[PDB]
């Protein structure tokens, strides 16, 4: 089924990410530029997601035979197999950074600024690339180097961001509950919001990584050749519903790229 | 208080004015007059304007 | 404003001391300071500079490892540590403020003075005219000054200074940037040039107009003086 | 590139810079209100009493500092300006909230203090801007309600139709008259407030005395809500 | 009789406008119309002006055209080199609402006011390093809107209050008192021989007084609303005035009557700012919806338009060789146009 879901899944992928996670860009851009520190957060997540879209075709051509160089395969995979943990960081900051300005509200002014942003950002992007370098310094064997690493990527590059952002949001909703000023419709809006993110996040990084777990339990103590392929495939909505989400939702953003479309 | 008022409306009325057609003639001549020095009306070359 | 300095005495030979500064009257953290010396029978040489916030720091091509300046705001003082002190080091140091934005007056105020007596590359190079020129009251003089390289820069400005020392006190300051006369100072002055050659015009001496006359030049470090000529 | 003497003007202008910068970092961190009222409306005892409790012969403006749970409040109030107000209002147009402090026990003066509810309400430059109402001198209202000297009905006809809202909840415990007239009070203002709020900002009310201690944490508490609305509205989340 | 003199002083008014009226024969527009427009003006920005925490009420430039002065809400006086964006001096205030700033003449003062109701003056060349307050002027009872040098020891101020004032620096009495107007006070602008000044108040009038005498000496009533803003022509015989009903004006005091109108049905907002060109031939204003429109001063056309800020744009000004304008906003930006 390699060559009939992906190929078909990746073509709609790449046709509607580029036009999408670009006006992201420019929206961050426009909210960076009015000093706010969200910006540098929705900036580096749009980057990654475009660099996953941008290494996309190479793997369309191995979608289109089911063997161009060593160091280039080596190149493609890595940016390709190591995109989905860059976005989960970067969402985990954006809930901590809203859980901060909402529920402490008046307190931790000097952890709200530009600078500290960028710092983290920088930090995070160090963090994801070291951590993972061990590829650069997927075969029927099992039983070394993907012995623990596989059940480590699941554990910390999964369950611990989700954790975080779950406890971020359900804060934030606690905290909003009690306020005067917000009607009820506003706050089942927010809920909504919230909920439809969680929801959308472990849709579609689970199966994978589900999928991973099974098959690394069995070597420390056909079927997932066929289902494990097509999870690989479903892991990249993300790059799609995560523009749509965080930039195309809200009234101000949508303003600012129709204002943006106008003047260019 | 009213007497402070007409006596100031008094002292404004009684002076000279001349016919508005003068004063537009006067602001044009001065318009012409002085063409040349006003970087804002001629470009400046951009090799004089210290804000290159 | 005033500048009271101390820590001068007779060395030996390899020796080390720490010369002291000490200000009151003004806002010593918004200005940067020098260290001038001056031998017994020449001319002034420039030592060292600080900046205010200690961000850059120069020093002679000849103290350039041996020779440590430092400042304290708090306690508005100003230090200058010595090592390895020679005999070519017996000389007279200065204590000299200078602020620097669009329209400064730089090296207003020259402090007293202290004396220190040792027990025995391309730079622009400034020439003084013949020392001496006999003068009598009631005249004008014309004292000139040449430059190895032009002092005009990009922005317009010449960058020459020009000093008076009595038979006193210490130097104090007259013309800066070439054209334009110091807070406190007569109107006879009065200074010109053309970029490579300079010259400095009294209208009418007078009796304390005597001393000696220096001149520097501020392009680039280090700042050299010349020999200067002397009104008797 | 650039000579000497003009490469020691841009580090005076650094250092000024650096200087700026931990001005803005002070200057981020305060929160500023601005006291409107009457002169018959006790402001000036509530204000002698913040400034006791906590932390010129012309002169147009005073400033009041004041401390809750470690975070800081300006309060400024104007004594030599004019009766005209449209003028020297825009200056204001960025405060965290508006205090508005009314008397209560006039029955003559009221409506003059409603007429001023709503031109500051509706004020154009004072848009996106809350605004925290008391209801000053309940003792004296109380005790007027009480005594029956004096009637209501005659100054407003609807008092006779109106009834308590069954949300009151009077924390002491006292007779149903005081509580009917000062519940009516509040509703003719709320119905001011409420009649073309918008959504973009919410008024506050408040019973209180002059002498009361705990003005300072219903401050705090509003400016608390209204620091949450705004980083709501900002951070994308509505 | 208080109902006499009132008669008498409509009477009076009767006759002014019937004065009025028959001055005037021929229109600014018909004389103008056979003249070449200038056509359109491409001014670009050359540099931005960072460093200021909150919105800008008021600049002034330097007699040198190089040196500029700025005021904050935030309390700080801020003096620019234009040519390198470098800062010069950081002056802070006791109280934080200003809404007013002048340069001296000569460069050695400055001066600030506000809803404290005090008129400050500031010492720039001091033996110390520093810039100290020289006086505080106090006597206004209402806020200040404005202030002007005349000379390095005399000033004049407009107030809150129906009341502009002369001062003497060297001694803090007021000299003369300027009463007549009813509202408030906003405008002030000298004449090129420092010898009469106009001021703008809420009145929607305007008044013209002699600094030696010290009295009104004509009066001009043609606005609907507020004026803002105030300016003289260069040759001393003209003035422009901006108001709150979206439109401008331009007076002139030989014939006491009013030019023209500047007005588009497409603006709706009102005018916060009015400055000359050197030549008189381009009048600039600043507007309320974050731009800044030029136009010509003869035929009443818009020649151009300036848009570079994101909030409304409070302050305006040309520089005394032409050669730039300066903008600021309620964005916390300065700008220099050319």
């Amino acid at each position: 089924v390699d060559h009939l879901f992906p190929p078909s899944l990746y073509i709609f992928v790449i046709g509607v990410g580029l036009p999408t996670n670009c006006l992201a860009l420019w929206a961050a851009y426009r909210q960076v530029q009015q000093r706010n520190e969200l910006g540098v957060y929705l900036m580096n997540l749009s980057i990654a997601d475009l660099l996953y879209i941008c290494t996309l075709p190479l793997w369309v051509d191995y979608f289109l035979h089911h063997i161009h160089g060593p160091g280039s395969c080596k190149l493609f995979g890595f940016i390709f197999y190591t995109n989905i943990y860059i976005s989960i960081a970067f969402l985990c900051c954006i809930s901590v950074d809203r859980y901060l300005a909402v529920a402490h509200p008046l307190r931790f002014a000097r952890l709200r600024r530009v600078k500290t942003a960028v710092a983290v950002s920088s930090v995070v992007w160090a963090t994801e690339l070291g951590a993972n370098s061990a590829p650069l310094f997927e075969k029927f064997p099992m039983e070394g180097w993907v012995a623990w690493m596989n059940l480590y990527r699941v554990f910390v590059g999964f369950l611990f961001p989700w954790a975080l952002m779950l406890l971020s949001y359900r804060g934030i909703l606690r905290a909003v509950r009690g306020s005067v000023s917000t009607e009820r419709q506003e706050k089942a809006k927010i809920k909504r919001l919230a909920l439809s993110l969680i929801a959308i996040v472990l849709v579609c990084f689970a199966p994978y990584h589900v999928l991973l777990l099974s098959r690394s339990a069995i070597y420390l103590g056909e079927r997932v050749f066929s289902a494990y392929h097509s999870s690989l495939a479903f892991t990249s909505l993300n790059c799609v519903a995560d523009p749509i989400l965080y930039c195309l939702v809200n009234e101000g953003a949508r303003s600012d790229v129709a204002k943006a479309l106008h003047n260019l | 208080q009213a007497r402070k008022l007409v006596e100031q409306l008094k002292m404004e009325a009684n002076i000279d004015r001349i016919k508005v057609s003068k004063a537009a003639a006067d602001l044009m001549a001065y318009c012409e007059a002085h063409a040349k020095e006003d970087p804002l009306l001629t470009p400046v070359p951009a090799s004089e304007n210290p804000f290159r | 404003v005033q500048l009271v300095e101390s820590g001068g005495g007779l060395v030996q030979p390899g020796g080390s001391r720490k010369l002291s500064c000490s200000a009151s009257g003004f806002a010593f953290s918004s200005f940067g300071m020098h260290w001038v010396r001056q031998a017994p029978e020449k001319g002034l040489e420039w030592v060292a500079y600080i900046s205010s916030g200690s961000g850059t720091i120069y020093y002679a091509d000849t103290v350039k490892g041996r020779f440590t300046i430092s400042r304290d705001d708090p306690k508005n003082t100003l230090f200058l540590q010595m090592t390895s002190l020679r005999s070519e080091d017996t000389a007279m140091y200065y204590c000299v403020r200078s602020i620097y934005y669009y329209g400064s007056s730089p090296f207003d105020f020259w402090g007293q003075g202290t004396t220190l007596t040792v027990s025995a590359s391309a730079d622009i190079v400034m020439t003084q005219a013949t020392s001496s020129v006999p003068v009598t009251p009631g005249e004008s003089v014309s004292i000139s000054c040449r430059s190895s390289k032009s002092l005009l820069h990009s922005n317009g400005n010449t960058y020459l200074y020009w000093f008076l020392q009595r038979p006193g006190q210490s130097p104090q300051l007259l013309i800066y940037r070439m054209s334009n006369l110091a807070s406190g100072v007569p109107d006879r002055f009065s200074g010109s040039g053309s970029g490579t050659a300079f010259t400095l015009t009294i209208s009418r001496l007078e009796a304390e107009d005597v001393g000696v006359y220096y001149c520097m030049q501020h392009l680039e470090y280090p700042l050299t003086f010349g020999a200067g000529t002397k009104l008797e | 590139t650039l000579s000497a003497e003009d490469k020691a003007a841009v580090e005076r202008s650094k250092m000024i810079e650096k200087q700026l910068q931990k001005d803005k970092q002070v200057y981020r961190a305060t929160h500023r209100l601005l006291l409107l009222g009457a002169d018959n409306s006790g402001k000036s005892t509530i204000v002698k009493q913040m400034r006791i409790y906590h932390v010129v012969k012309t002169s147009g403006i005073f400033e009041t500092k004041f401390q809750v749970d470690k975070v800081n409040f300006h309060m400024f109030d104007v004594g030599a300006q004019r009766d005209e107000r449209r003028k020297w209002i825009q200056c204001f147009n960025d405060v965290t909230a508006i205090i508005f402090v009314v008397d209560s026990s006039d029955y003559n003066r009221l409506q003059e203090a409603l007429n001023d509810f709503k031109s500051i309400w509706n004020n154009r430059w004072l848009r996106t801007i809350s605004v925290i109402l008391f209801l000053n001198k309940q003792d004296l209202l109380a005790e007027k309600v009480l005594a029956g000297k004096s009637k209501i009905e005659d100054y407003f006809p609807e008092f006779a139709r109106y009834t308590t809202p069954e949300d009151a909840t009077p924390e002491p415990g006292e007779d149903p008259r005081v509580t009917r007239a000062k519940y009516f009070i509040r509703d003719e203002f709320l119905r001011i407030s409420t009649a073309s709020g918008d959504g973009r900002h919410y008024c506050y009310p408040h019973f209180t005395c002059s002498v009361d201690t705990e003005n300072a944490r219903r401050i705090f508490n509003d400016c608390r809500d209204i620091i949450q609305r705004m980083h709501l509205r900002q951070y994308e989340l509505l | 009789e208080l109902d006499q003199l009132r008669q008498e002083a409509e009477q009076l008014k009767n006759q002014i406008r019937d004065a009025r009226k028959a001055c005037a024969d021929a229109t600014l527009s018909q004389i103008t119309n056979n003249i070449d427009p200038v056509g359109r003006i491409q001014m670009r920005t050359r540099r931005t002006l960072r460093g200021h925490l909150a919105k800008i009420y008021a600049m002034h430039w330097g007699t040198d055209s190089r040196l500029l002065v700025s005021a904050s809400q935030d309390g700080k006086l801020i003096i620019w080199d234009s040519y390198t964006t470098n800062k010069v001096h950081a002056i802070p205030l006791r109280s934080s609402w200003v809404m007013t700033c002048a340069y001296a003449p000569s460069g050695n003062y400055v001066a600030c006011g506000g809803l404290d109701n005090i008129c400050s003056i500031y010492n720039l060349k001091t033996r110390e390093g520093n810039v100290r307050v020289s006086r505080e002027l106090a006597g206004h009872t209402g806020y200040l809107s404005c202030c002007r040098f005349l000379d390095d020891n005399q000033i004049v101020t407009s107030s809150g209050d129906t009341t502009c004032a002369l001062w003497d620096i060297e001694t803090g009495q007021q000299t003369t008192t300027f009463t007549g107007h009813t509202g408030d006070v906003m405008s002030l602008s000298l004449a090129p021989d420092t010898r009469l000044f106009v001021s703008g108040a809420c009145d929607a009038s305007a008044k013209l007084w002699d600094v030696r005498e010290g009295m009104c000496r004509q009066t001009f009533t043609g606005h609907e609303s507020d004026i803002n803003a105030i300016c003289f022509f260069p040759n001393g015989n003209a003035f422009a005035t901006g108001s709150d009903d979206a439109t401008c004006r331009l007076f002139d005091l030989r014939a006491d009557q009013e030019l023209m109108t500047y007005s588009h049905d497409n603006i709706i907002c009102g005018i916060t700012s009015v400055s000359f060109s050197k030549s008189g031939r381009l009048l600039l204003a600043g507007y309320d919806d974050f731009n800044c429109n030029v136009w010509d001063a003869l035929k009443a056309d818009r020649a151009g338009v300036l848009a570079g800020h994101d909030n409304r744009v409070s302050c305006l000004g040309v520089t005394d060789d032409g050669m730039a304008v300066a903008t600021g906003s309620w964005d916390s930006f300065l700008k220099i146009w050319n």
